[PDB]
Formats: C-alpha cells, sequence, structure tokens
C-alpha cells in the first residue's frame, strides 16, 4: 500500500508517477493522512507536465503547516517555476508560493514576489497581487519591508483592469488589517480613474471597484453629485452583490447630499425598482436582501413607503424569509396599507408553524401598537383569533390582548366580556399571568372578577413567582375597588402570600399590601389604583450612531446580524 | 398485496428524504385505497406496509378501524396482524381501545392457545383504566388454570391489572394462594413476581 | 419492569421499539430521539448505564446495532444484561445466525418472540428452549 | 473573504474542501453538521451558521450544501455570488449535480477552485472562457480574460449567423382566500443563444415606454418594465444614457435582459374551485377554470395543481375537459390539460373518501397553483423593434426570436 | 373490455350484499343475529364492543355487524358508517323510558350526511310480552314516515319464537336487489 | 416548428426613428 | 457493510 505507493512514485516512468500522484491527492481527499510521505512526494515535482505539477503543488499548500520543516526542499522549485516562459504555470507557482504557511518561507519568497510585481502578463499581475495581500495577512512586518505598498498603488493607476480590481482588493484587505495609520486613500483623481475601469471590470472587479468609494469621505456635492450619477448604471448589474454594493454607495454618499437638490430625489426614486428586484432574488439571498432593507428602512424609510404587495412572504418560501418578510412588514406598515396588513396576518395564522404563528401574532401586536387608527380592526382579529379555538393562537392572542390594554386600555372595556370566559385553563405562563393582569386593571366591566380569581388561587403558592405577584395585585386591585365581594379574599390573598409564601419578592409585596391594607385602606385607592403615565414602549429603530456604521457596513456579517463589526469577529 | 419485503427494500432504495417521503406517501395512498375496498384476502400485507410506514415515521390514524375489524376476524395471520397493529399503534390515550374489550372478551374463550394467548398479550400490553374493570372477572376464571403455558400469562395479566387498577388486588388473593409448589420455571417466576407486586 | 425497549441501528434508524408507558406519539418520539442522541454521544467506557429522566436506560449492542431498555430504580442493573443476552440468543437461535438485513425483513418474527417472551415489562419465560418451542408451534399452526 | 471553500454531502461528509485564507482549521467542517441538525430541529436552521467564531454560510445545492467557513467581517453577498458563480460553472462543465461527479470530476474540479479564487477573491467566474484554460480531457491563457471582454471570445467563426432569442414570460399572480389578487408581478426573461462569427456589437431595441416617451412616440403599445435589469454584456452606461442597450452577446445561451414590472390586467385564467368537504364523511371539488385570456392563444401543457386532503382514498373525479390526477406523493389533485383553447371553461366535481379517524395534526391550506404555460402570446405587449448586429469583417447576420408565456408564481390561496 | 365472466357469476348469483346491527343494549340484537347466523336462543354477556358475522341466504351473503348501545359506545357508531351498505334498527318497546333514548339515538345516527343510501330497516324486538305494542304505535312515536328519501320498514320479530324473520329477509333483499 | 411559440425574424433598429 | 454480520457470531 504505502510501500507500493511510495515505489511508485519514486520511479522514472510518469505514466506511474501521474496514477500516484492521483491516487495520493483521492486518499487526501477520500481522508487519508498522507503527510507522512511529503518528503517522497518532493522529489517527483520538478515535471514538464503541468496535470501533475498542480496535484504537487496542491499537496505541498495541504501538508505545509503539518510538516513546515520537510516543505525547506520546495523554494528553488518555486524560484525555477516564477520564470516560466508560460503565464498559466508562473500564476500557479505564485499562488502556491503565498498558500505555503510557513514562517521560514515566505522570508526567501520576497524577490520572486516583487520579480512578478511588474509582470507584462494581467494573470501573472493578479497573482502577484493576490501573493503580496497573502504574505501581508501572513507576515505584515516582512511585506512593509519588502516595499510592496509602493507597487500595490502604482497597480490601480495602470492598465489591465482586471489586475487593477485584483490590486485594489488586496490593498483594501491590507488596510483592512491595518490600523488606519498611513492609510491608502486617494483624492478625486483616483476616485474618477477607478470609475474609469468600474465599466470595463468583471462581476467580481466590480465590487472591489465599488468597495474602495465605502472608505471615502465625499467633502462636496458636486463631487457627491458626480459619485452617485456614476454608481446609477450600478444598478442595472445582473450580479445580486453588485446592486447591494452600488446600493450601499449611494446610501454612504447621500450622507453628503443634499435634500433640496434633485439628486437626492432621484436616487431616491431610482432605489426602490432596485430593492424590488433585489427582493425576486434567490432564496438565499432573501435573507440578506431584508437585512438590507431593514438596516436601510430605519435610515430612509421614505424610499420603500409605497413598496407593500413585494413585502408578502411567500408559499414556498423559506423560514428565514417568512421571519423576516414579517419584520419588514411591520417596519414599513402605515394606516394606508393597515387593511392590507391585518389581510396578510390572518392569512399566516391560518399555517401550522408555532414559530411563524409566535411571529405573527408578535408582528400583528406591534402593528396594533404603533398605530392606533387600526385598534379597532386589531382588536377584532383578536378576538377571531381566540375565538379560532388554538391554544398557541389563543396564547398569542391573550398577549396581545395584555399588551393593548396596558397601551389603549381607554376603549377596551368593550372586549372584557368576551374575553371573560374565553377557556382560562391555559397554563402558559405568558397568557395567564396577562389575563389575571387584564382582569385586576380592568376589574369594572366584569361583574364575576371575584368568581374567575377563585380558579386562580387554588395554586397560587405553587404557581410562579411572576404569576403569584399578579394574581396578587389583581386581588389587592379587586379589594381596593370593590371590597365588599373581596372583603375575604385579600385576607386570604394576605394569609396565603405572607405566611405560606417563601418567595422573598413575593413576600415582601404581600407585607406591603397587608401593612397598606392596615394602615389606610382609603388612601391605597390613590396609592394602588392611581392612574399610571403613558407607557413608553420600547423604540425598535437603532441608534443613530450604530446606523451611521452600519450604513458603511453593508452586505457583510455585521449587517446580517445587526451589530457592530467589532462585536462579533474573533 | 405488495409483499413486505418488497417494501422494505423499495423503502432501503430510497436514499433522499423526500423521496423517501414520497414513496411512503405513494405505498400509503394504496394502502388506504385498499383498506376503503374492505380487503381481506392480502389485508396483511398491507397491514405490515402501514406499521413498517408507522415505524418510519409516517402517521396511521386511519389504519385503526382496520385492525379493530382484523383483530375479530378468522385467519390466523389476520388476527396476529391485527394483534401486532392494536400492540404498536394502540394505547390507552387512542380512545379507540374501549372497543377491542368485546373482542378480547371473544378472544378470552377461545378454544386455541395461541389466540387467547395473544389476545391476553395484548391487553397486558395496552392495559386500560377501564378495560381492566371489565375483563376482571375473565382473568381470573383463567389464573385458576393448570396451564403452565396459560400460568404465567395470566400471571403477567394480574400483574398489568394490578398496577393499572390498585383496587382490584383483593381479588387476587383466593387465587394465588397455594401456589408456590409450581415446578416449571416460568410459573414459580411469574408467582413469585405476582407475590412480590401485590 | 422494562419501561421500554427499542431496537436501533448505529446510523440511528430503529430496528425494533416496544415501549411499556403509554405515552404520546409527539412525546414518544421526542424520548426516542433524546435516547438515540444520549446513546449515540456516548463513549465504549461509559458502564452501559444511563440515567435518563430517572430511569435506568442501559445500553448493550453487540453488533452495530444496539439494544436500550428503560428498567425503574427498583431492581438489578445486571439482570436487564442478562434478559437482553438471553433474548439476543434467543434472537439468534430462532432466526439462524441473526444479521442486521433479517431484523427488518423479520420484523414482525422478532415482534412475535419479543411478545412471547417479555410481557408488559416483565419476563415470562425463564428458560429459552422452551420459548423456541412454543414460538414455533405458533408459528407453525399456520 | 472566505476562508475555505468546502462541499458536503448528504451524510456530512466534506466531498471536496478548497482553502482560500487558511484562517480556520480544517476540523470545524465536524461541528456543521450538527449545528445544521440542531438549527432544523429548532427552527433556527439558517444557511449561515456559526461554529463559534467561525461562521460556515453556505446554501444547498442538488446533492449537497457548498458550505464556505469565514471567520472575519466578509461580505456574506460575495461568498453568496461566488457560490452562485461555481455552481453555474459545475453545471456548465457537468451537466449533473450529484455525488456522483464530485469523486469522478475531482482532477478538473481541484484545479477549476484553484484558478477560480485565489485567497478568497475571485477573479475568473464564465464558464465559457475558463473552459479554455481548463479540461478535463494547457496552453497560456485567453486574452479575453486579460482585456476588458471576458464574456466574448475572440476567433470565433461559424458557417452561419443565426441568433434565437426566447422572450419568456413568468406570470406570477398571488390570489388571496377571499378572490382577491394580492401580488401580481410579471418577470421579463429575454434569453439568447448567440452563434455568430467574430464579437459582433449587438444592439437591442423595443418599443420601451420610457424610450417611446424619450423619443416622442409616447402613445403606442409600450412596456413599462419597472425594473430592467442588463447582463454583464450590456452596457450599464449606454442604458443610463439614453436607454441604449449596447452590448456585445457571448457565444451560446445567456440572459441579457430581464424586465421585472407590475400587472394590473386580469388573471389569463379564473378558477373557481368549491370544497364541500363533509365531516370525517366526504369531500366535493367544485372546481371551474374560466380561460380570461386571448382565444387566439393556446396554453399547452396546463397544470392545474389542486390541494386535495392528505389523507383523502377513494377518490372519483367528474371533470369535463383535461386528465385529472391524484398523486400520492404529492398529495393534491393535478389538473393535467394538453392543450387549453382561450376561453375555454373547465368545470370539474371532485370526490373523494375520508377516514372516520380524524388526524392528529393540522397540516394547513397548501395554495392552488396552476401550471398554463401559452407561447406566443406576450401579455404585457413589449415587443422587440430591432437588433443591430455590427460586425467589423460584415456580415448578414439572421437574428430570431421566440415569446413564451408561461405560469410563474400563480398561486391560488385556498378558503 | 369484456363482462363474460361477470355475466357467468350473476347466472348462478353474484351479489352479496351487506348489513348492520345498531340499536340499545338488551335489546335482543345479539340474539337475533345468532338465531340468524346458527337458529338457536345463545344467552351471552353484554356486548362491550361488537359483533360481525355473515349470513348466507337466497345466494346473498349478508354480513352483519352488531354494534352495542353501550353510552361510551353510542357514539362510536360512526366508525360502521364507512363502507357501509346496510342498517338495521332494533327497537326496544319493552323499555318505556328508553323509547325517547333509542329514537334520539335514531334521530342523531340519521342526521349524517355520509349515510344517505343506507334504507330504514326497523326491527320490532322483544315480541314476547304483553305490553308490546303493534308494528304502527311504535312506527307512529318514532315518526319513522316522517323521513324524507328514506326507505323504511317496520316488521316484529319474536325472540324466542323467531316468526317474521323470513319476512324480513324477504324485504331487505327486494330493497337491495332490483332485479328478478 | 417548436413549442412555446414558433420562433420569429427580429428587425435592425428603429427605421421609423432614423 | 456492517449489518450482515451476526448479532453474537454463536
Ligand atoms: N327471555 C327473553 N329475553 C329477551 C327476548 N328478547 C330480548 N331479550 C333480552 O335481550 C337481551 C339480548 O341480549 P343479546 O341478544 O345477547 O345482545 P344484545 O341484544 O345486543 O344486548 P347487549 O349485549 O346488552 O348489547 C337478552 O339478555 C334478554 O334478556 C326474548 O324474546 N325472550
Ligand atoms: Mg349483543
Amino acid at each position: 500500500e504505502i510501500f507500493e505507493l511510495k515505489a511508485e512514485l519514486n520511479s522514472d516512468k510518469k505514466e506511474k508517477k501521474k496514477e500516484a500522484v492521483k491516487k495520493v491527492i483521492a486518499s487526501m481527499t477520500v481522508g487519508k493522512d498522507v503527510s507522512a510521505l511529503f518528503p517522497d512526494v518532493v522529489n517527483c515535482m520538478q515535471t514538464d507536465n503541468l496535470e501533475l505539477k498542480k496535484l504537487v503543488y496542491l499537496y505541498l499548500m495541504n501538508y505545509a503547516k503539518s510538516q513546515p520543516d520537510m516543505a525547506i526542499m520546495a523554494v528553488n522549485t518555486f524560484v525555477k517555476d516564477c520564470e516560466d516562459p508560460n503565464p498559466l504555470i508562473r500564476a500557479l507557482a505564485v499562488r502556491t508560493m503565498g498558500c505555503i504557511r510557513v514562517d521560514k518561507i515566505t522570508e526567501y519568497l520576497c524577490e520572486p514576489l516583487r520579480k512578478c510585481l511588474k509582470d507584462e502578463d494581467p494573470y501573472v499581475r493578479k497573482t502577484a497581487a493576490v501573493c503580496v495581500a497573502k504574505l501581508h495577512d501572513i507576515n505584515a512586518q516582512l511585506v512593509e519591508d519588502q516595499g510592496f505598498l509602493d507597487t500595490l498603488k502604482d497597480l490601480i493607476s495602470d492598465s489591465n483592469p482586471m489586475v487593477v480590481a485584483n490590486a485594489v482588493a488586496a490593498l483594501s484587505e491590507i488596510a483592512e488589517s491595518h490600523p488606519s495609520s498611513n492609510l491608502l486613500d486617494l483624492n478625486p483623481q483616483s476616485i474618477n480613474k477607478l470609475l474609469t475601469a468600474l465599466n470595463e471590470c468583471t462581476e467580481w472587479g466590480q465590487i472591489f471597484i465599488l468597495d474602495c468609494l465605502a472608505n471615502y469621505m465625499p467633502k462636496d456635492d458636486r463631487e457627491a453629485q458626480s459619485i452617485c450619477e456614476r454608481v446609477t448604471p450600478r444598478l442595472s448589474h445582473a450580479n445580486s452583490a453588485v446592486v447591494l454594493s452600488a446600493v450601499k454607495v449611494l446610501m454612504k454618499f447621500m450622507e453628503m447630499l443634499s435634500k433640496d437638490l434633485d439628486y437626492y430625489g432621484t436616487l431616491l426614486k431610482k432605489l426602490a425598482p432596485p430593492l424590488v428586484t433585489l427582493l425576486s432574488a434567490e432564496p438565499e439571498l432573501q435573507y440578506v436582501a431584508l437585512r438590507n432593507i431593514n438596516l436601510i428602512v430605519q435610515k430612509r424609510p421614505e424610499i420603500l413607503k409605497h413598496e407593500m404587495k413585494v413585502f408578502f412572504v411567500k408559499y414556498n418560501d423559506p423560514i428565514y424569509v417568512k421571519l423576516e418578510k414579517l419584520d419588514i412588514m411591520i417596519r414599513l406598515a402605515s394606516q394606508a396599507n393597515i387593511a392590507q396588513v391585518l389581510a396578510e396576518l390572518r392569512e399566516y395564522a391560518t399555517e401550522v408553524d408555532v414559530d411563524f404563528v409566535r411571529k405573527a401574532v408578535r408582528a400583528i401586536g406591534r402593528c396594533a401598537i404603533k398605530v392606533e387608527q387600526s385598534a379597532e380592526r386589531c382588536v377584532s382579529t383578536l378576538l377571531d383569533l381566540i375565538q379560532t379555538k388554538v391554544n398557541y393562537v389563543v396564547q398569542e392572542a391573550i398577549v396581545v390582548i395584555k399588551d393593548i390594554f396596558r397601551k389603549y386600555p381607554n376603549k377596551y372595556e368593550s372586549v372584557i366580556a368576551t374575553l371573560c370566559e374565553n377557556l382560562d385553563s391555559l397554563d402558559e405562563p405568558e397568557a395567564r399571568a396577562a389575563m389575571i393582569w387584564i382582569v385586576g386593571e380592568y376589574a369594572e366591566r366584569i361583574d364575576n372578577a371575584d368568581e374567575l380569581l377563585e380558579s386562580f388561587l387554588e395554586g397560587f403558592h405553587d404557581k410562579s413567582t411572576q404569576v403569584q405577584l399578579q394574581l396578587l395585585t389583581a386581588i389587592v386591585k379587586l379589594f381596593l375597588k370593590k371590597p365588599t365581594e373581596t372583603q375575604e379574599l385579600v385576607q386570604q390573598v394576605l394569609s396565603l402570600a405572607t405566611q405560606d409564601s417563601d418567595n422573598p419578592d413575593l413576600r415582601d409585596r404581600g407585607y406591603i399590601y397587608w401593612r397598606l391594607l392596615s394602615t389606610d385602606p382609603v388612601a391605597a385607592k390613590e396609592v394602588v389604583l392611581a392612574e399610571k403615565p403613558l407607557i413608553s414602549e420600547e423604540t425598535d429603530l437603532i441608534e443613530p450612531t450604530l446606523l451611521d456604521e452600519l450604513i458603511c457596513y453593508i452586505g457583510t456579517l455585521a449587517s446580517v446580524y445587526h451589530k457592530p463589526p467589532s462585536a462579533f469577529v474573533e | 398485496p405488495i409483499r413486505l419485503r418488497e417494501l422494505i427494500r423499495t423503502i432501503r432504495t430510497a436514499r433522499t428524504q423526500a423521496e423517501e417521503r414520497e414513496m411512503i406517501q405513494k405505498e400509503c395512498a394504496a394502502i388506504r385505497s385498499s383498506f376503503r375496498e374492505e380487503d381481506n384476502t392480502y389485508r396483511c400485507r398491507n397491514v405490515a406496509k402501514l406499521l413498517y410506514m408507522h415505524m418510519l415515521g409516517y402517521p396511521a390514524h386511519f389504519g385503526q378501524l382496520e385492525c379493530l375489524k382484523l383483530i375479530a376476524s378468522q385467519k390466523f395471520t389476520d388476527k396476529r396482524i391485527g394483534y401486532l397493529g392494536a400492540m404498536l399503534l394502540l394505547d390507552e390515550r387512542q380512545d379507540v381501545h374501549l372497543l377491542m374489550t368485546n373482542c378480547i372478551k371473544n378472544d378470552l374463550n377461545h378454544s386455541t392457545q395461541f389466540v387467547q394467548g395473544l389476545a391476553l398479550c395484548t391487553l397486558g400490553c395496552m392495559g386500560s383504566s377501564e378495560m381492566c374493570r371489565d375483563l376482571a372477572g375473565e382473568v381470573e376464571k383463567l389464573l385458576k388454570t393448570s396451564n403452565s403455558y396459560l400460568r404465567k400469562k395470566a400471571a403477567l395479566c394480574a400483574v398489568h391489572v394490578i398496577r393499572k387498577v390498585p383496587e382490584l388486588m383483593e381479588m387476587f388473593l383466593p387465587a394465588t394462594k397455594n401456589l408456590l409448589n409450581e415446578k416449571n420455571h416460568g410459573v414459580l417466576h411469574t408467582s413469585v413476581v405476582l407475590l412480590t407486586e401485590m | 419492569m422494562i419501561h421500554f425497549i427499542l431496537l436501533f441501528s448505529r446510523q440511528g434508524k430503529l430496528r425494533l421499539q416496544k415501549w411499556y408507558i403509554t405515552l404520546p406519539d409527539k412525546e414518544r418520539k421526542k424520548i426516542t430521539r433524546e435516547i438515540v442522541q444520549i446513546i449515540l454521544s456516548r463513549g465504549h467506557r461509559t458502564s452501559s448505564f444511563v440515567d435518563w429522566k430517572e430511569l435506568k436506560l442501559v445500553y448493550k449492542r453487540y453488533a452495530s446495532l444496539y439494544f436500550c431498555c428503560a428498567i425503574e430504580n427498583q431492581d438489578n442493573e445486571l439482570l436487564t444484561l442478562e434478559i437482553v443476552h438471553r433474548y439476543v440468543e434467543l434472537l439468534d437461535k430462532y432466526f439462524g445466525n441473526v444479521c442486521e438485513l433479517d431484523i427488518i425483513f423479520n420484523f414482525e418474527k422478532a415482534y412475535f418472540i419479543l411478545d412471547e417472551f417479555i410481557i408488559g415489562g416483565e419476563i415470562q419465560e425463564t428458560s429459552k428452549k422452551i420459548a423456541v418451542k412454543a414460538i414455533e408451534d405458533s408459528d407453525m399452526l399456520q | 473573504s472566505a476562508s475555505a471553500v468546502y462541499v458536503l454531502d448528504l451524510k456530512g461528509k466534506v466531498l471536496i474542501c478548497r482553502n482560500y485564507r487558511g484562517d480556520v482549521d480544517m476540523s470545524e467542517v465536524e461541528h456543521f453538521m450538527p449545528i445544521l441538525m440542531e438549527k432544523e430541529e429548532e427552527g433556527m436552521l439558517s444557511p449561515i451558521l456559526a461554529h463559534g467564531g467561525v461562521r460556515f454560510m453556505w446554501i444547498k445545492h442538488n446533492n449537497l450544501y457548498l458550505v464556505a467557513t469565514s471567520k472575519k467581517n466578509a461580505c456574506v453577498s460575495l461568498v453568496f455570488s461566488f457560490l452562485y458563480k461555481v455552481v453555474q460553472v459545475f453545471s456548465e462543465y457537468f451537466k449533473e449535480l450529484e455525488e456522483e461527479s464530485i469523486r469522478d470530476n475531482f482532477v478538473i474540479i481541484y484545479e477549476l477552485l484553484d484558478e477560480l479564487m485565489d485567497f478568497g477573491y475571485p477573479q475568473t467566474t464564465d464558464s465559457k472562457i475558463l473552459q479554455e484554460y481548463i479540461t478535463q480531457e494547457a496552453p497560456r491563457p485567453p486574452a479575453t480574460v486579460t482585456n476588458a471582454v471576458s464574456w466574448r471570445s475572440e476567433g470565433i467563426k461559424y458557417r452561419k449567423n443565426e441568433v434565437f432569442l426566447d422572450v419568456i414570460e413568468a406570470v406570477n399572480l398571488l390570489v388571496s382566500a377571499n378572490g382577491n389578487v394580492l401580488r401580481s408581478e410579471i418577470v421579463g426573461s429575454i434569453k439568447m443563444r448567440v452563434f455568430l462569427s467574430g464579437m459582433p456589437e449587438l444592439r437591442l431595441g423595443l418599443n420601451d415606454k420610457v424610450l417611446f416617451d424619450n423619443t416622442g412616440r409616447g402613445k403606442s403599445k409600450s412596456v413599462e418594465l419597472e425594473d430592467v435589469k442588463f447582463h454583464q454584456c450590456v452596457r450599464l452606461s449606454r442604458f443610463e444614457n439614453d436607454r441604449t442597450i449596447s452590448f456585445i452577446p457571448p457565444d451560446g445561451e445567456f440572459e441579457l435582459m430581464s424586465y421585472r414590472l407590475n400587472t394590473h390586467v386580469k388573471p389569463l385564467i379564473w378558477i373557481e374551485s368549491v370544497i364541500e368537504k363533509h365531516s370525517h364523511s366526504r369531500i366535493e371539488y367544485m372546481v371551474k377554470a374560466k380561460s380570461q385570456f386571448k382565444r387566439r392563444s393556446t396554453a399547452n401543457n396546463v397544470e392545474i395543481h389542486i390541494p386535495v386532503p392528505n389523507d383523502a382514498d377513494s377518490p372519483k373525479f367528474k371533470t369535463t375537459v383535461g386528465s385529472v390526477k391524484w398523486v400520492p406523493e404529492n398529495s393534491e389533485i393535478v389538473w393535467s390539460v394538453k392543450s387549453f383553447p382561450g376561453g375555454k371553461e373547465y368545470l370539474m366535481r371532485a370526490h373523494f373518501g375520508l377516514p372516520s379517524v380524524e388526524a392528529e395534526d393540522k397540516e394547513g391550506k397548501p395554495p392552488i397553483s396552476v401550471k398554463f404555460e401559452i407561447p406566443y402570446f406576450t401579455t404585457s405587449g413589449i415587443q422587440v423593434r430591432y437588433l443591430k448586429i455590427i460586425e467589423k469583417s460584415g456580415y448578414q447576420a439572421l437574428p430570431w426570436v421566440r415569446y413564451i408565456t408561461q405560469n410563474g408564481d400563480y398561486q391560488l390561496r385556498t378558503q | 373490455g369484456n363482462i363474460f365472466a361477470n355475466l357467468f357469476k350473476g347466472l348462478f348469483g353474484k351479489k352479496e350484499m351487506r348489513i348492520l346491527m345498531v340499536g340499545l343494549d338488551a335489546a335482543g340484537k345479539t340474539t337475533i343475529l345468532y338465531k340468524l347466523k346458527l337458529g338457536e336462543i345463545v344467552t351471552t354477556i353484554p356486548t362491550i364492543g361488537f359483533n360481525v358475522e355473515t349470513v348466507e341466504y337466497k345466494n346473498i351473503s349478508f354480513t352483519v355487524w352488531d354494534v352495542g348501545g353501550q353510552d361510551k359506545i353510542r357514539p362510536l357508531w360512526r366508525h360502521y358508517f364507512q363502507n357501509t351498505q346496510g342498517l338495521i334498527f332494533v327497537v326496544d318497546s319493552n323499555d318505556r323510558e328508553r323509547v325517547n333514548e333509542a329514537r334520539e339515538e335514531l334521530m342523531r345516527m340519521l342526521a349524517e350526511d355520509e349515510l344517505r343510501d343506507a334504507v330504514l330497516l326497523v326491527f320490532a324486538n322483544k315480541q314476547d310480552l304483553p305490553n308490546a305494542m303493534n308494528a304502527a304505535e311504535i312506527t307512529d312515536k318514532l315518526g319513522l314516515h316522517s323521513l324524507r328519501h328514506r326507505n323504511w320498514y317496520i316488521q316484529a320479530t319474536c325472540a324466542t319464537s323467531g316468526d317474521g324473520l323470513y319476512e324480513g329477509l324477504d324485504w331487505l333483499s327486494n330493497q337491495l336487489r332490483n332485479q328478478k | 416548428d417548436r413549442k412555446g411559440g414558433s420562433y420569429s425574424q427580429a428587425a435592425g433598429s428603429d427605421s421609423a426613428q432614423s | 457493510k456492517g449489518e450482515n454480520t451476526s448479532l453474537l457470531h454463536p
């Protein structure tokens, strides 16, 4: 096996050497630890056929960190191959040299990189540009000593737009790890030159050319207007990332644009069709598009204000896309499309996804809280859902009703009778507590509030801390409001929560309630049953400082998670 | 009437989860069509395929009445298939085991030692709080018999009934008295287990 | 008494299952998945005993396919292993060099043998030849 | 900024891996399968995974998921675009996407992976251009990659100059259960199979609404495409200046332009379906399909998928025209119609059995989907006006184009 | 297609038909089924489950599925409504207090949209005591004539004797079979 | 012929627009 | 394979 393979690889016949190389590649791909034979394959490296040279280079790259000591026998071969007339061989050698993760090998590779930096072949130039970035990532000090920054800077100002884009990408990668000292930023002439090659750059080069403008900060409207005019054609790119990159560049440039001029209006009008087109991409890109829309929605919501139909989740849409569709609809929800939003939510409540149902209920509640003009419609929909006899739907409706009552309970007394008998046997802590709180605060439209609380007092000492606290608060409120029918109920609650209640917070609350009852029951009406101020809703809009930073970081990992780039990298 | 081996080979030939689900649905459509026709000749193959699909993770709710019908059947293979289906897809929470009490009572007095044993095993495996209430009288009748192969089954059924109905242990005291002289190891083990449970 | 007995393969596929506790179908599936994950996520020196949900879940696989049991905390643990070994030997004797292929195809015979051997989580016959003779007599009835 | 591009299998085995940056250990792929299983089993499964400080963002292919590990704050959109380009290249090179070719085409697969991306930054993605430098059955790289034109190889000569176009229409209609259409979007698709000699510069011309308004002829039938996306060959500057679509078509079939605009017209097919499902006893399917399209057009291969009960068995079909078949694998009534003349009306009366025992869990309401495909029908009214084929040598081109209308996202919500 | 085999089978008798056995407990259903199948008055314990048997008469295999009248088994009659072609109702004229319950159960069973082709088959059971009513008083009390699109037939059978079974079988055969 | 509509020849440019 | 092997190999 191993001995036979070594003998075949140590033969003078190329027909057996190629088969041995193929078998070694298959074993490594099949999951065989062939790193022990690295020195044996070192001899069979300088071959005229390019088919075996690529396999040897790949094996060395995959077996470079494993046997760094045995890799010292390849510098001469790389140096010899870095001068072959064929551009493909030189490019392969340059790619393999930078892929070798050897600390003692990159030192001697500086000369080949310098020689290939000024290569006439555009493929050789691209390979050298990639190898320079790889070496800088491996060793920044070696790259700085070699003086490759000056050569990289001149790459952008030369011919071969593919090579220029590769050099720009390498410079951006180097500056990304750089401490911002001695930045590679360029004046407006460099930006114009890069834009000149943007129309001739490839799909991959287009992203590299557009990423450079993401760091530049415009200072004048004329420069910003020219940049916007040049990036306008980028919205008609078939590549989804190119369109996203153009949109991000336009958003970044809009921070210096003036809304008084008509350029801002044209940019806003030309961006909605791009968002609509991006919303029809692959399901994998659907999540990225939704994240980008949510990030840009909080900044300029007037662009996609009239775009509501495209936010509807499709039947075959993925779960990750369905969840983002609800968030997009909630962020773009308005009274103009309130009926459409309610209809979409009603249809989303007939599915089978428990997580999807909970998300739909939360979105409906958020839409009802945000806009008070559709409060009656939301209440009617919640009542219909509660009558639908769905356990998860019932819990979601109970939570939504409890949230709405604390927000807009002035005209919420017309639904207390319907919720008085709505299957209170549900044991969900998020629903039972909400129902208890609603009964305690809304103990005026129901004449059987005391009777309902009797069923919930059977296991108050062993139900839950939050549930017990809510029940105690409801009992105290009922006693303060109507103490004739709840005189003994308050005493029983105090006895159960003060004598048999071992909860520290619950025991303290019970003791405080007992002291208030025994001190001044009249004062408890103005102390306990007081008019609370308006509840401050938790705003879903991000902080303006984070939005500005998130605006520049568009299409990256920090945008999908909606977190700062330094709060997620390791 | 596809054979169980053919269905197993077809299932093993499925690689993708979606492909396996599609094949299972295609087989279940034919199974439901055969059941709706009141098939009685090759019902064993359909029952085996349905049991395999249920064990493979497919629903078998519609295949409840067919098992009840096969339990009260006369074919030995059909009776065995019905007993297996009742043991597998039948439980206390099913709510369809109430009708199985009549079938168990009918098969409890069967002269065949295998049908009665199969019914007793099914009752022990799927004992209910109400089935044991209406089956306690028949269990005690078989507990006083001298059938060595049936003594262990009767002891197991009594133990299951006592576990399901602890208040019915009073009816087993006069039946297990003077039962420590059994020569058979299984009968002695069953008697010891019943005494320990009591 | 054995709460449940499950025959599952190393890949996770279950070739046999017999639970003596009336549980919901979704609950039973979740319990089976958890047991498979625990057994599949255990080493070869775990003692073949697991206390899952206060149940002495014993795992003892003599081949690629393993075996599982659910014994309450009221009896010895070695008794379950002895019973499992006896059941495996009886199945091999009845089948004749029992392999994984015959288990999937001959699941009905294995279920019948288990029913004739263990009923309600407890054993039905201590001997190994009497059970084989009874199974053969039952099968010969047609 | 992908660190390593790897290809897994349905059993979690990595069929092929290609490290790009090397900042992530190769042993992290083992936890990808358990992480994916946990995410799927808890509803948190997403194409972008995260193994601690390393993110595994990948999409699911026909047979394997192309998961690419990354560590820095790399562009997820760039990774997705690279994965899509790799999938397209594999489809162009390999006719099938399965495990049979991964273990059989490794010699060319490794070379393609090495040449496509270096250090996580792809440089070449054209399958036609890449086919001249990497073959499975090597000369210097072609000048097309180095030159600006990376989508049209020079020196191509053919006996004839014939280009076949395809105006493919996608009718997407989202009809709610109330009977009203919510989302009605029609996306145009102009796909051309360019086969000419040399490097012609195609100058496509149509009766665009914007172009007609600019020229002053905004009174005839003009297509008002909300979104018009040109291909890589289409010059963005020319389209931005005066709506001039000037580009060099590639050698073969490719997507040049893709119109996309909303539609405010009535549906070409009106489906009136009823569900007289008795409580565990029987069910009725009073489905009536009315063709609102033009009578001169025929919908070839009409496939109206009607979701029948999942547990329905012993069904009887009472229809008028077309073959109706129930597929147990799909669990729906396939209203298959070979040819549907415009204005035709098909009435169906379903009747299937139902078990007495109710289902343990709900199954939802799948939407009814129609698969009508009527060629030679242009609902949007957009007609090609001209196609300026200009070559330096000088030749008489014979361009061709066809209009095909099919049903896209034409799903009808159930009641 | 060829139907020569079907014609040959029908020349000597091919139709079998089906039947159902429903009614209240202790209504003579088990005894009636035993008399129809065997011909003897067999005493059995109350039907906890159900009894399935077949009767061969006039070249037709009349399969009968007895259903008990237990309170917990009253709503279980819907299981036999699938693939059911016949239905026979046994009344209990000896239970005045249970007559209303039996009528309500019959009305509830007749209020199913799936069991519509099953003609009515009323059997006057317990026709041995002087307190039993005639074949019209029970029908008038139950309002069998008010069953629109339902073919009901009242027949009185004595469990101890067995008289009237032949007439009921002939009526059922005439209602099911519409040939010579 | 061909399913989906027979192929039709296209013009060269807008002859009516000069 | 590993499945055709006997459970106990006896
Ligand atoms: N002596 C006598 N008893 C009758 C007569 N007709 C009905 N019965 C009573 O009706 C009962 C009939 O029981 P079965 O025939 O065994 O079965 P069933 O009619 O379905 O009654 P259940 O088993 O309780 O559902 C008998 O127990 C008798 O007490 C009759 O003509 N003479
Ligand atoms: Mg009876």
